[PDB]
């Protein structure tokens, strides 16, 4: 299913058909994307369960060498990092950066705190480690100077905001999909009715609520105007 | 009832030339009131706003038997070329121009994109202009292989918004009924553009109701200032 199908299921269950509606499809996209993460956390944070392939998304990154702090000689070894800021992953699935082949390569996505200290083990000096810095970028670290030649990677994870990760998908075979509405929404079909009814309950009450509808330099809501 | 019988019964119900005070109408006046009663009654019956029947266009056998003889089917393949629509994929079809209310309306599609489903009969959905923008992108209520949106526009036209090419346009509507003209009217006079005699095409069941309504309209016309 696509963003369009879910959006219009919500709009039609609310019957927000007219162009002169207070609640536009943008409200629906926002609520759907937030309730997706809400449900995914409620389902897959208590105890460890199998996560379906539907919850995952591959964002698609270009890496650039950057200094550790600045261009100084003693500021430490340099890192690669993604050109653009990366979405925050949720901590429930199998995050993975891979070199355009999911079935190949060993690039490890770890925590920020762990990545301060990695690679000291002599047998772990050739492993590339990844983590999202507080800057918002995905940083890479390794003790093997070869890692600085890496140009492109794909990052597959259950990203915390589906819209951000959908804007950064890799090109499909046909080509890029400009409209987010034509892209696929990242959630399992078993969790679609819960998500829809939560969003419809969210917007049902506000749908029929009054407005400050007179232009009289006055607040008209206490009068149910 | 025939035209002679409309006139004789109309006179009998109005007590024309009886001893008591009464009302006498010319055959043109009779035709005017009969046609007005006919059109009022069938519009009220279609919309279901008649309190006596309280039923809509085909909601019971009675109303079916009443308005069965106005139901006309129409088919067209010609598209009006130069007109301004609300979408790139909008085609315009002329309306028969004797249409009163469109009751069934369906569209056959001829396009190679919908493979092995070619010639699919598609439901033409009348859509308001509020709903149009949010229905172009709608995958459940918008245009598709099995659904076409129809909008009314100027000059008796139907703008059909479809995703696939529209080949044929089928309709079934309620027609302008023939007026009830009891006499060959003189030069200049006519009812609904008809000067010669015109019999009611509906069934004789509703002719007596039309007569009653016409009599009441006549009494209203003569006794609205007294």
């Amino acid at each position: 299913m696509t963003y369009n199908e879910l959006i219009y299921m919500v709009l039609d269950e609310l019957k927000l058909s007219s162009d002169d509606s207070y609640y536009t499809p943008d409200h629906v996209i926002f609520l759907l994307v937030k309730y997706r993460s809400f449900l995914l956390k409620q389902r897959y944070s208590d105890i460890k369960k199998q996560i379906p392939d539907s919850d995952y998304q591959s964002i698609c990154l270009d890496l650039i060498e950057v200094p550790a702090i600045s261009g100084e000689p003693c500021e430490g070894s340099s890192y690669l990092r993604s050109k653009n800021k990366v979405p925050t992953t949720m901590m429930i699935g199998n995050p993975r950066v891979y070199p355009m082949d999911f079935y190949q390569g060993e690039i490890t996505y770890i925590s920020r705190d762990r990545m301060r200290y990695v690679g000291y083990n002599k047998f772990l000096r050739n492993i590339i480690y990844c983590s999202k810095a507080p800057d918002g970028y995905l940083y890479f670290k390794s003790w093997n100077p070869q890692f600085l030649h890496l140009e492109k990677v794909s990052f597959n994870a259950i990203f915390e905001d589906a819209k951000e990760a959908s804007e950064m998908a890799c090109p499909e075979e046909n080509g890029t999909i400009c409209k987010l509405e034509d892209k696929e929404f990242p959630i399992e079909d078993a969790l679609v009715p819960p998500l829809i009814e939560l969003v419809v309950k969210e917007l049902r009450g506000p749908e029929y609520s009054p407005k400050d509808e007179d232009n009289n330099a006055k607040d008209d809501l206490p009068d149910a105007r | 009832m025939t035209n002679k019988e409309f006139s004789d019964g109309f006179s009998t119900l109005l007590n024309s030339f009886g001893i008591t005070p009464n009302i006498t109408l010319d055959e043109y006046e009779k035709s005017t009131f009969l046609t007005n009663a006919q059109e009022q009654l069938i519009i009220d019956i279609y919309s279901g706003r008649n309190i006596i029947y309280g039923k809509s266009f085909e909601q019971t056998e009675e109303i079916r038997r009443y308005l069965s003889n106005l139901v006309e089917t129409y088919e067209t393949s010609t598209k009006v070329t130069g007109k301004l629509g609300l979408s790139k994929d909008s085609v315009f079809f002329e309306i028969p121009q004797d249409t009163w209310f469109i009751t069934y309306e369906v569209a056959f599609l001829k396009d190679s994109r919908l493979g092995c489903l070619d010639g699919i009969e598609a439901s033409v959905v009348p859509l308001p202009q509020d709903d149009l923008y949010r229905a172009k992108d709608n995958p459940f209520r918008g245009p598709s292989k099995d659904r076409v949106l129809r909008l009314d526009i100027k000059s008796d036209l139907a703008e059909l918004i479809s995703k696939y090419n529209v080949d044929k346009y089928l309709m079934r509507y309620i027609s302008q009924p023939t007026p009830i003209i009891l006499v060959d009217l003189p030069d200049g006079l006519s009812i609904n553009g008809v000067s010669t005699e015109s019999e009611c095409e509906l069934n004789p069941v509703v002719h007596r109701a039309i007569l009653e309504r016409a009599v009441q309209l006549a009494i209203i016309s003569k006794t609205q200032l007294t």
